[PDB]
């Protein structure tokens, strides 16, 4: 009863504290651990809910307990959902684990403009980037133009999730990194389900294999292809050429 | 759908 609970995501990500009498995640030193087990977000929850969690390294467990170093500065988050309208409250404020493990660089890929990059060499299905984006219907997304849905994604059946210019700058929003992953037929990544505790639930960036460092990070990105596709014309073009080489 | 990886 003086115990500790862990709550693990099926992403990997947990809550970690001493419940309440109500067996609650609520109190003043419980934590939310990154999939890496090592980067976490430590301090006041409210009912799992973050309310102002400082940055910190989970430097060993004991008995079940986990024990952790508060990192220098003064970085406190706390659970932001986004809304239809407003994509974060802290749009310039890295995910300290995304920014660990991801950069964005020019792409290899040719006219594909920005792409997402491994700042690190990492093994096969480690969670690299989030994407989080202003929360829209299906019907707003299918009745407009594919100029408008470049950077669109699906996140169940009632959601999409929109990065709107002119927030696909990263000088305007960087808060996640997701949105910039381009798309390949043979790609290294793949999209989760992601539960974030400050962009609640969301969609990750999962690697499939491992990854070098400085390697460039690709998803497919899944249009349907027998509703010709409907897809923008760089990807019709590219599943052509595609299913030619098989 | 004009969105990413929607499960279809
Ligand atoms: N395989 C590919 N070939 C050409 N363009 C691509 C591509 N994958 C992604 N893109 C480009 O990237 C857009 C989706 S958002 C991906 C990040 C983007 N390259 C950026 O600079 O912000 C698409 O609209 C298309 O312009
Ligand atoms: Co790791
Ligand atoms: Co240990
Ligand atoms: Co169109
Ligand atoms: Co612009
Ligand atoms: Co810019
Ligand atoms: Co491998
Ligand atoms: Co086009």
């Amino acid at each position: 009863r003086h115990g500790v609970c862990w709550i693990y995501y099926p992403d990997g990500g947990s809550l970690v504290g001493e419940v309440n009498e109500d067996g609650e995640m609520t109190g003043e030193k419980i934590a939310y651990v990154y999939p890496d087990e090592r980067t976490a977000l430590y301090g006041k929850f409210i009912d799992g809910e973050m309310i102002e969690g400082k940055l910190a390294t989970l430097m060993s467990t004991e008995e079940g307990r986990p024990h952790f170093e508060l990192m220098p500065g003064n970085s406190v988050y706390h659970f932001d959902k986004s809304t239809s309208s407003c994509i974060s409250t802290n749009a310039l404020l890295p995910d300290p684990y995304e920014s660990e493990r991801v950069y964005v660089a020019e792409s290899l890929i040719s006219s594909a403009g920005e792409g997402l990059f491994s700042k690190v060499a990492v093994g096969p299905n480690t969670v690299m980037s989030f994407a989080n984006g202003v929360r829209i219907t299906h019907q707003e997304v299918d009745s407009r133009d594919w100029a408008l849905n470049g950077n669109t994604l699906s996140l169940d059946e009632e959601t999409v999730i929109d990065v709107p210019e002119p927030y696909n700058h990263v000088s305007k929003y960087c808060a996640s990194l997701g949105h910039k992953a381009n798309h390949s037929f043979t790609p290294n990544c793949i999209y989760d389900m992601f539960v974030h505790p400050r962009f609640g639930p969301i969609k990750c960036i999962r690697t499939l294999r491992a990854v070098e460092a400085d390697e460039e990070l690709t998803v497919a990105y899944g249009y349907d292809h027998s509703p010709g596709p409907e897809a923008p014309e760089w990807y019709q073009v590219e599943l052509k050429a595609f299913q030619a080489t098989q | 759908s004009k969105s990413k990886d929607r499960k279809y």
